[PDB]
DNA sequence: GGCCAGTGCCT
DNA sequence: AGGCACTGGC
C-alpha cells in the first residue's frame, strides 16, 4: 500500500515519480509522527491513482531529510516534480489532510 | 611588632600607585593612618621597625603588600625599598598552616559555591571583604548617575577606601592572634607580640619558619618566571588544530549525523486518555494557508553532527555498532574513558577502525586546550617578559605540597606522552636571552632520587633496623621487594610497591591481589610493623585525628587506611620545602644573587624537582651540587636514618633536564 | 555565566 | 594517593 523509502531509494522514488508523493519524515520517537502515521495510511488507499504516499524514517535514513532544512516531525512535503510543493509540520486530522492535500492536489 | 596593610591602585603584576597605608603598632598601640602623600612616611615607619629588629604583619603581604611595595618605591618616589624575610610575618602562610583541615576562597579569586567544607571565619571575612568595599562604592555612586565602570572603584584612592584600609589591618591583628594563640605551634611561656623577629623565630615550632621561608621563595619564583616559548608553541597549536581537523572529518564522514528531540513544551498527551507520557519526547501544540502548522502536535527536533569530544555521541554511535557496554557509572551511564574504548569490539571494520582515532582525537583536545584553547592556556598566561607565572601555593594539599595553578605547571604532560617532547621542550632557560651579553641561559633540574621508598625506609628502620635503608643504597631494593612479595617481574614489583587495581596489575583482579598484600605485607613485617604502631597511635574511635610532621607541623589524617601514605607523603613534602629553601640559601652563602638579572633563578618547583636557570653553565653546575649539599644537610637536620639523594642534570629546557 | 559529570595530566 | 582543569550538557 504505502511506499517505505530510503536515503538510496528516494531519489528514483521520490524525485523522479512524476506523479504527486506526499514524503513523510519521521521517527518512532516521535508521539505526533506515530499520530498521523494512520491517517496518511488510509490517505494512500483513499488517493490511490492520484496520489503516492511514500514514509522515511529519518533514524534509519540520516541522510536525506537534512536537506529540506527538517526542523520538526512530521514534516510533511507533497513533491510535484523534483521540488518541494508544499510543506506542512504536524498531525493534520483525517480530514485536514484531505483539505491540504485536494487544495494542492 | 607591627601589623600594616596597604591598598593599591592594581593587582601586583600591573600595579603603579598607593592609595593607603594603615598600621597597628604593639608597644604603642594605635593605628596611624597614612595617606597617599604620607606613603614615603608609611616606607619610613615600617622601615623603622627593622631597624629596631621587630616584626612587620601583614596578611598575604608575601605574595603582594611586601613586593608591591619595593615595585612602588622605585616607581613613585625612586627609593630603594626592601624589607628582609626575616622581619616578615603573614596571616595567610600561617592561617595555612594552622587550618590545614578547612579551604580558603583564595582571596576571592574562587567562588565558595561550589567549594566543599566550612569557611573560615575571618577568612571569608577578608577575602569576600573586598567586594564589600565594591558595591559600597558602587552604590554610593550607582545612584548619582555615574555608571559603575568596569574597576573604577580602584582608580583613585578615597575616605571609603581609607576606611575599609583600617579595618583590613584590624581584622588581620584579630586574626594574627587567634593563631599565635594556639599552644601546638607557639608557646604560652611568651608573648610573640612583644618578641624580636629572632625570638618570634626560634622560639617558635620549627613550621611556622619553614612556611615562611618557602613562603617568601615561591613567591620570588613566582615573580620570575618560566620562560616560555611562545612561537614553539604557536606553532605546536596548528600542527594540532590541523590534525584534529582531518580527525574530525575522516570521522564526522564514518558517522553521520543525526535528529535528536529538541525544544517541546508541552507532554504528549493520549489520543484518548489524556495522560502526560513523559517517556515520549515533549513537543509543542500551536494557529492553522502556507501555514506551517494546524490546530496537531508535533515534535520538534534538532539535527547533530557527531562530536568526537561528546563522551555521549562516542556512546550512542558505538553502541548501535554492537557494543555491549560493562562498565557504568553510578549516574546510569557507560564508562567511556579510554581505558573502556581500547576495549571496544564492534563488528565493522571502518567503525572499530575509528576508535583509534576517537581515542587520538580526544587528546589531541587534551592538547589544544592545556596549550591554547583553554581558560589557563598557556598561550592565554604568556607575560609580555615572554615568561609563565604560574601561581604556587606553599601548602594548601594538607600533607605540606603544595598547589599549582593559573596555569597549573605540575600537570605539563610528560616526554613519554603525545606531544610531551614539545610542550616540556617550551619551558626553558634557553629561552630566556640575558640582560647584557643578550646570550642564552641554561637550565638545572635538580631532583630527589626515591624520595618516596625511603621515606618508607626511615620510618620502618625504628623496626628493620637499617634494613630496607640499607638495602634501598648500599645494595638493590625492588628485587627484595619483587620477592618480598611473591611476583614474577622485578619492573611489577615497581609498581607494586610505589602503588600502595592490585591484583589486576598482576593479572587477576581481587584474590591474587588480596594475597599479595599478604605475602608481600608477611615477609616483611616492617611495613606491618609501621603501619600497626600508628594505627595505635591515632586509633582507640579517635585519641589524635592528626599525625606529627618532620617538622612539628600537625598534619591532619582523612582515615585511618591512608594513615601511612600521609606519614610518607608528608614527610617527602617538607623534606622538600625545606631542600629547596636551603639550596637557595646556601648558592645566596656562597656568592650568588637570585633573580633574572643576577647569576639564578627559581622557575619550578613540582613536588620532588626543581627546575632552576643559571646564567652560565659553570654556575648551573654549582647549582646542581649545592643541591646536593643542601639535601644532605636536611638529612642530618631531621636525623633521617637513610641518606636522601639528589640526581642533577644540565640542560636549556624542561625537556631535556628530565 | 554558574554548575555537576566524567576524565586525564602531573608528581 | 594529592592536586588542577578541559569539554559537554543542562
Ligand atoms: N606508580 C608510581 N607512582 C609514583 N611514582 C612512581 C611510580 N612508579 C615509579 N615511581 C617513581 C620511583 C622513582 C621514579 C623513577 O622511577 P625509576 O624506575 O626510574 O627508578 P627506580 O628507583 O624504580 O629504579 P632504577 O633507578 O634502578 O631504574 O618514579
Ligand atoms: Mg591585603
Amino acid at each position: 500500500k504505502i511506499i517505505h523509502l530510503t536515503d538510496d531509494s528516494f531519489d528514483t522514488d521520490v524525485l523522479k515519480a512524476d506523479g504527486a508523493i506526499l514524503v513523510d519524515f519521521w521517527a518512532e520517537w516521535c508521539g505526533p509522527c506515530k499520530m498521523i502515521a494512520p491517517i496518511l495510511d488510509e490517505i494512500a488507499d483513499e488517493y490511490q491513482g492520484k496520489l503516492t504516499v511514500a514514509k522515511l524514517n529519518i533514524d534509519q535514513n540520516p541522510g536525506t531529510a537534512p536537506k529540506y532544512g527538517i526542523r520538526g516531525i512530521p514534516t510533511l512535503l507533497l513533491f510535484k516534480n523534483g521540488e518541494v510543493a508544499a510543506t506542512k509540520v504536524g498531525a493534520l486530522s483525517k480530514g485536514q489532510l484531505k483539505e491540504f492535500l485536494d487544495a494542492n492536489l | 611588632m607591627i601589623v600594616s596593610d596597604i591598598e593599591a591602585n592594581a593587582l601586583l603584576e600591573s600595579v603603579t600607585k598607593f592609595h593607603c597605608g594603615v598600621i597597628y603598632d604593639y608597644s604603642t598601640a594605635e593605628y596611624v593612618s597614612y595617606r597617599p602623600s604620607d606613603f614615603g612616611a608609611y616606607l619610613d615607619a615600617l622601615e623603622a621597625e627593622v631597624a629596631r629588629g621587630g616584626l612587620i604583619v601583614f596578611h598575604n603581604g608575601h605574595k603582594y603588600d611586601v613586593p608591591a611595595l619595593t615595585k612602588l618605591a622605585k616607581l613613585q618616589l625612586n627609593r630603594e625599598f626592601h624589607l628582609p624575610r626575616e622581619n616578615c610575618i603573614d596571616t595567610l602562610v600561617l592561617s595555612r598552616l594552622i587550618h590545614s583541615n578547612l579551604k580558603d576562597t583564595d582571596m576571592g579569586l574562587l567562588r565558595s559555591g561550589k567549594l566543599p567544607g566550612a569557611l573560615e571565619a575571618w577568612g571569608y571575612r577578608l577575602g569576600e571583604m573586598k567586594g564589600e568595599y565594591k558595591d559600597d562604592f558602587k552604590r554610593m555612586l550607582e545612584e548619582q548617575g555615574e555608571e559603575y565602570v568596569d574597576g573604577m572603584e580602584w582608580w583613585n584612592f578615597n575616605e571609603e577606601m581609607m576606611d575599609y584600609n583600617v579595618q583590613d589591618v584590624v581584622v588581620t591583628k584579630a586574626l594574627l592572634e587567634k593563631l599565635l594563640s594556639d599552644k601546638h605551634y607557639f608557646p604560652p611561656e611568651i608573648d610573640f607580640t612583644d618578641v624580636g623577629y629572632t625570638t618570634f623565630w626560634s622560639e617558635s615550632l620549627e613550621a611556622v619558619d619553614i612556611e615562611h621561608r618557602a613562603a617568601w621563595l615561591l613567591a620570588k619564583q613566582e615573580r620570575n618566571g618560566f620562560p616560555f616559548d611562545t612561537k614553539a608553541i604557536e606553532e605546536l597549536y596548528v600542527e594540532l588544530a590541523a590534525r584534529r581537523s582531518e580527525l574530525l572529518r575522516k570521522l564526522t564522514e564514518t558517522f553521520g549525523s543525526w535528529y535528536q528531540p529538541k525544544g517541546g513544551t508541552e507532554m504528549f498527551c493520549h489520543p484518548r486518555t489524556g495522560k502526560p507520557l513523559p517517556k515520549y519526547p515533549r513537543i509543542k501544540t500551536p494557529v492553522g494557508d502556507t501555514r506551517e502548522y494546524v490546530a496537531a502536535p508535533y515534535t520538534p527536533v534538532e539535527h547533530v553532527v557527531f562530536n568526537p569530544s561528546s563522551r555521549d555521541h562516542i556512546q550512542k554511535k558505538l553502541q548501535e555498532a554492537g557494543w555491549v557496554p560493562t562498565k557504568y557509572t553510578d549516574k546510569g551511564a557507560p564508562v567511556v574513558d579510554d581505558e573502556v574504548l581500547e576495549g571496544v569490539r564492534v563488528d565493522d571494520p571502518e567503525k572499530q577502525a575509528a576508535i583509534d582515532l576517537i581515542k587520538e582525537y580526544l587528546m589531541i583536545q587534551k592538547r589544544i586546550g592545556q596549550s591554547a584553547e583553554g581558560d589557563k592556556a598557556w598561550l592565554r598566561y604568556v607575560a609580555e617578559d615572554g615568561k609563565i607565572h604560574g601561581s604556587v601555593n606553599p601548602n594548601g594539599a594538607v600533607t605540606g605540597r603544595a598547589t599549582h595553578a593559573f596555569p597549573n605547571l605540575a600537570q605539563i604532560p610528560g616526554v613519554r606522552s603525545p606531544y610531551g617532547e614539545q610542550c616540556r621542550a617550551a619551558f626553558g632557560a634557553e629561552h630566556h636571552l640575558d640582560g647584557i651579553t643578550g646570550k642564552p641561559w641554561v637550565q638545572a633540574g635538580i631532583d630527589a632520587s626515591g624520595l618516596e621508598l625511603r621515606c618508607l625506609a626511615h620510618f620502618m628502620a625504628r623496626f628493620d633496623n637499617g634494613e630496607y635503608a640499607h638495602e634501598i643504597l648500599n645494595g638493590d631494593i625492588h628485587t627484595k621487594n619483587q620477592i618480598a612479595a611473591e611476583l614474577p617481574t622485578r619492573d611489577n614489583a615497581k609498581t607494586f610497591i610505589y602503588g600502595f587495581k592490585i591484583g589486576q596489575i598482576v593479572g587477576a583482579g581481587k584474590e591474587r591481589g588480596k594475597e599479595l598484600k599478604k605475602k608481600f605485607l608477611e615477609n616483611t613485617p616492617a611495613i606491618a610493623a609501621l603501619r600497626e604502631s600508628i594505627q595505635q597511635t591515632l586509633v582507640e574511635k579517635w585519641k589524635r585525628r592528626w599525625i606529627k610532621g618532620l617538622d612539628g607541623r600537625k598534619v591532619h589524617v582523612r582515615s585511618p587506611h591512608a594513615a601511612l601514605n600521609t606519614l610518607l607523603q608528608s614527610a617527602g613534602a617538607l623534606i622538600c620545602k625545606l631542600w629547596i629553601i636551603k639550596t637557595e640559601e646556601m648558592l645566596v652563602e656562597k656568592g650568588l644573587k637570585h633573580g633574572w638579572d643576577g647569576d639564578f633563578a627559581y622557575m619550578a618547583w613540582v613536588h620532588d624537582e626543581i627546575q632552576v636557570g643559571c646564567r652560565t653553565e659553570e654556575i648551573a653546575q654549582v647549582v646542581i651540587e649545592t643541591a646536593q649539599e643542601a639535601m644532605r644537610w636536611v638529612g642530618d637536620h631531621w636525623n633521617f636514618r637513610c641518606l636522601l639523594d639528589t640526581e642533577g642534570k644540565m640542560g636549556p629546557n624542561w625537556a631535556i633536564c628530565h
